[PDB]
């Protein structure tokens, strides 16, 4: 697994198991959550759940995250959060800032037995989630004039681009593409690109390509598969858009998309769909999203065998046959029946 | 009776794709004379020319990515003429296999501002700031252009693409000014907002929900290329740039085709179609209505079409089918 | 500069309001002459009971317009001018009518050139009236210094710009000593301490009406409140041939709307293609000069001027037998050889 | 005329903002001299963390004010000037400080008379700053043509009104070629095509600082951005005796606030009655001249001018041994015999 965000294992010596913080989250979170707990149980995962609550405090007007949850998550070097609502400083933002998360990993692959307009889409994108267009820095320079400031540093760039080379290696993809726009953002995007070009050399097994978002978006939409040996790295904004785009190609929404937020020693794995408050409790949610983030987590932890088990078989395979599936995929099954129907081929 | 239009072939398939238009033009004996220019900083002479003639037809220039490279000079042209509005036309064509069919959307972007403002510096080594400017005047301008455009071409919906949830001042201002002046002027038109990333997802998955999209420089490049792909490719997209005094017409997709320069494989549909846009502009348009039907029917009519659409014909051959169909109208 | 006339890469977007009566035909004449001359303007054209809103809203975008006249009811539950509504709502406060005789037209007194500037928003057009007890009606006529200083300067400014030597205020100040009094003073007052190069004078509306009909050459520019301008206007209209030969324009600070200077709807001859478009076209040329074109204006005015001077092929009311259609085409024809 | 200074049957209502430090005492001095001269003005007086709102709101009613200085923290969680807040929120964009030496005061270079006009709302006082990565801080200094043309004209207008022959722009345009460049140009540029009777020139801020200290008589009027004005200001303050002798005033389009020209709080000597009110009083006279009184102004200035020239009975910092209280009463005394 990638050297950069390395898990420091250590199963809890008293139990055979590893400790993982949950964060069930709200809305369809609870149901989607225990759905995962059950499937995990069945496969005999070396994992005990230490669920914690990230409902924000407000130390110094600036929104902070509760000590209970901090201690828990800093301890077990990993957590798996479901969706949460919109409670004075982005909840997700103060979540990355307090745990040093700096890289968003977003895969979008076609699902077996769910037909969308685009086919054979298997995409992987790493996004810088620290700086870039999304630093808090903007100014009113005078009456009707505003500056939003895009920040790009070598330190922040280096460590994302690394995780990308190392992740591309860890999943056996030859090519790694740096999406940019050095064309008109000479210095900003130029630095990003050079930093990749310089790192390129200490990863000779991978081939580095450079592409303008221009083409990255043109080419991916004309033919998604041209990047099935991908791993694309890019600064915060291009990343935020391309990843939400990639998901649009793979599934037409993002109710199937898993994300991984890698930090230096910590790392959080979440589903990117919302809290779906109106379907909450009625048992219609679709664990697949969070479930795949579980797999991502497994691999990040080193539990290859279990991950491949829960992914290659189960869900991925049980999402074949409309008696299974959920309402969101034409299927008729409940969150309930999806989970047992999954564990069968588990 | 004779217009004198500026012609800027530019880099890549530029030279070939322009020629296609010339040929179709003299073969239709259209009363326009090209003043044609070629060029490192003589982007001056392009400006100076356009300032005389007011109207131009151009391909794309190439832009370096290296540090000591010169800088767009496609944007230089626009900034120096304050041709602030870009219009790209993404309408699918009959004889072209596309994944989602019957698609008709327009993307209007601001040309001179936003992330194309080209202000950047390195404070200490390894730390770079790129400043993105957004100003009320330049924004009210494009906002009205978009609505005016939507009214003129009976478009019912106008949507502002932004990232105002994160860049609350920059993109915020943009989203407000647009919706703000689509409500107290242009009340007949449906104004709305959409976040650029989510817009990107709908565009690829369910594009029919969009009509007209107004965006700052960057988001327009992105949604632009989504639209370009959606309809077949960069060779099918008509484009035009508008300032108050001048108008420059170019392909709506904005690709140089450096790799296939001189190979006569290129597709001139883009160039020709935006060339027709120019005719409608300077009032001709009997010709425009004409020579558009020509290319439209040509490509719908299976083979004899150019490589990238799924044919095996060369730029040369495709051109001549148009001039041929045209000779019998 | 969100305050100049709508323009996109060399192309103005002007408002077009055909309006009632021969309006629709007389406007068309201009359209045809315009595209036949390939003039870089695009019409945003509107049609309409209270959508006089949409005319206003349009003009507020484009700043410039070209219009015919709407019709106005005389009955009690009729809607009200809405020609004046348009002007009041845009504060297009100054009307200019151009009464200059034309070469090929038989008129009782020839070689006549006078201008009538009237205030549009005030005076007897203020539309304030009530019935106290049954059978007793009061119509209030408002006159205010601000609105009056405004028109006064517009008139002088206009006279200076177009090298007019004399400006005369028409009034009834001997009877309405406050209302028309104020008007007469403010005009003469600010023609003396500003614009000293111009000859300012007064004339009583009734006596003005008599001189106008009998000895019109004594007048140069006439400034009047809403009513007297309608009256002197029609005298001038007759003097030169008729309502079909009179160019007109309306000015506010921000907007400008160009219409016929005579202000008749021609309801009776609607759709008959008998109408005369000289009025519309000529005030259409006024609009070109305005938005800076005017190579075209100088052009297409000479066209119509020569056309009507050149005997037959002219339209019914001037003494010809040609239709609106035919007259138009003679202009476009003469134009195609300039 | 809801835009002149608050006035009711002959009585102005002026805003009074004592502010921090010797503020409270130095203002009182003026009050006393004012009622002892029975000047027809009534103080609306305000005291205050973010009620800098109430100061603004007051001044917006009365249009005119008289104030001392507030204190400003240097710590990170401190609130921020709110002396500048007052000015920015009222767009009182022009500061005038008057450095004219006084007869009874020992100064190293005597007979000195120069004025420093600074822009209040922009420059390095724009208060835009951020920390990109830890330990790296950028402070953005804004300079805009509109705000700069404004101060430029104010300065020349001022120089013309008070028969000043020379106006000099202080800048660092050789290094900050865009920022200070723009400033230097716009000034010299519009001192040449307007105000041709006045001698315009430039001087580099550092070299200006050196001449000011060594050979100040060469300067007449100095126009500067926010920062350079604080610096040249204090040079001038020292040159004539100290911060207690400097009259000052702030101007916008609509409002005017009068304060000491030197801008020091005197926190250390608060409540000690040792302070010198010459500054406050003299800029208080500036305010009278402003709201048209000035019989009083001409008066009570001669009072303080003669008082301090007349040796002892003067306050501590000038070289006397009298208290604020005693100095005040000598003025009111001299005044009672004029
Ligand atoms: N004239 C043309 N006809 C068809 N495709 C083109 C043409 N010019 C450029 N392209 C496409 O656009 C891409 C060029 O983009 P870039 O790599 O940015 O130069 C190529 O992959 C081509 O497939
Ligand atoms: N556009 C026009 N040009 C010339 N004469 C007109 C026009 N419209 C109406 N007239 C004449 O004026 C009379 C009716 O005027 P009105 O008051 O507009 O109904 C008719 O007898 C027509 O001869
Ligand atoms: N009323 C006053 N007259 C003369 N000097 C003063 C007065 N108030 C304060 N100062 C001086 O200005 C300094 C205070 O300014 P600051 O450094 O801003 O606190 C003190 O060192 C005093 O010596």
């Amino acid at each position: 697994q990638p050297s950069i965000g390395r898990y420091t294992g250590k199963p809890n010596p008293s139990t055979g198991k590893y400790t993982v913080s949950f964060i069930e989250g709200d809305g369809i979170g609870p149901e989607i959550s225990k759905s995962v707990k059950k499937i995990f149980s069945a496969a005999n995962v070396p994992i005990e759940w230490e669920s914690c609550d990230v409902s924000p405090i407000f130390v110094n007007g600036l929104t902070t995250i509760p000590d209970p949850a901090v201690q828990s998550i800093t301890k077990n070097l990993v957590a798996l959060k479901g969706p949460l609502a919109t409670p004075h400083r982005s909840l997700n933002l103060t979540l990355r800032k307090t745990f040093g998360l700096f890289a968003n990993v977003r895969p979008a692959k076609s699902i077996e037995g769910f037909k969308t307009t685009y086919e054979n889409v298997d995409l992987v994108l790493i996004r810088e989630n620290t700086e870039g267009e999304y630093s808090g820095i903007e100014h009113i320079v005078c009456p009707g004039v505003v500056q939003s400031i895009k920040l790009i540093t070598r330190d922040a760039s280096e460590r994302v681009i690394r995780y990308a080379f190392e992740y591309a290696r860890a999943i056996g993809r030859p090519r790694v593409i740096v999406v940019h726009k050095s064309t008109i953002q000479r210095l900003a995007d130029g630095l990003f690109v050079n930093v990749a070009k310089e790192l390129s050399k200490e990863y000779p097994d991978l081939t580095l390509e450079t592409e303008l978002i221009d083409n990255s978006v043109l080419k991916v939409v004309t033919n998604p598969s041209a990047y099935t040996d991908a791993v694309s790295v890019c600064p915060n904004l291009y990343g935020d858009i391309l990843s939400d785009l990639n998901s649009g190609l793979s599934a037409g929404s993002l109710g199937l998309t898993p994300s991984a937020n890698i930090g230096h020693k910590i790392s959080i794995f979440e589903a990117v769909h919302g809290s779906a408050p109106d379907i909450a409790g009625q048992d219609k949610a679709n664990p697949t999203a969070l479930l795949l983030s579980s797999v991502m987590m497994l691999n990040h932890m080193g539990l290859t065998n279990h991950a491949d088990q829960i992914q290659n078989a189960v869900l991925s395979t049980i999402a074949s046959g409309p008696e299974n599936r959920t309402g969101d995929l034409a299927g008729t099954a409940t969150t309930s029946s999806f989970t047992e129907a999954v564990i069968k081929r588990l | 009776g004779r217009f004198t239009v500026t012609l800027i072939p530019g880099d890549g398939v530029g030279k070939e794709i322009t020629d296609s238009v010339r040929t179709i033009f003299e073969a239709e004996n259209i009363p326009i004379d090209w003043e044609t220019i070629n060029i490192k900083e003589g982007v001056y002479e392009a400006v100076e020319s356009l300032k005389r003639n007011k109207i131009g037809l151009k391909g794309l220039w190439h832009t370096p990515a290296d540090q000591t490279g010169h800088g767009s000079l496609n944007v230089a042209l626009r900034k120096q003429l304050d041709i602030y509005a870009n219009v790209a036309l993404f309408k699918s064509l009959k004889g072209v296999k596309t994944r989602i069919p019957d698609i008709d959307l327009i993307v209007i972007r601001e040309n001179t501002e936003g992330e194309f403002s080209g202000l950047e510096h390195e404070s200490v080594p390894g730390v770079v700031e790129s400043l993105k400017v957004m100003t009320r005047p330049k924004t009210e301008r494009i906002a009205r252009f978009a609505f005016d455009f939507a009214k003129k071409y009976n478009r019912k919906s106008v949507t502002a693409v932004h990232k105002a949830n994160i860049m609350k001042l920059g993109d915020g201002l943009f989203r407000n000014i647009i919706t703000e002046i689509g409500q107290k002027e242009y009340p007949d038109i449906d104004v709305s907002s959409i976040i650029v990333d989510n817009a990107s997802m709908q565009a690829v998955a369910k594009p029919h929900q969009f009509d007209v999209l107004v965006t700052p420089s960057m988001y327009g490049t992105i949604l632009g290329n989504i639209g370009a792909a959606l309809i077949g490719g960069p060779g099918l997209v008509a484009g035009a740039n508008f300032g108050r005094d001048y108008a420059v017409f170019e392909p709506g997709s904005r690709h140089v085709g450096l790799d296939i320069k001189g190979q006569n494989v290129a597709n001139p549909t883009a160039m020709i179609l935006s060339s027709t846009l120019m005719l409608n502009h300077l009032g001709l348009n009997e010709y425009a209505t004409r020579i558009s039907k020509a290319v439209h029917e040509t490509i719908a009519e299976g083979k004899h079409t150019t490589r990238d659409i799924g044919g095996s014909s060369s730029t040369t051959d495709f051109t001549n089918e148009i001039i041929n169909k045209l000779s019998t109208m």
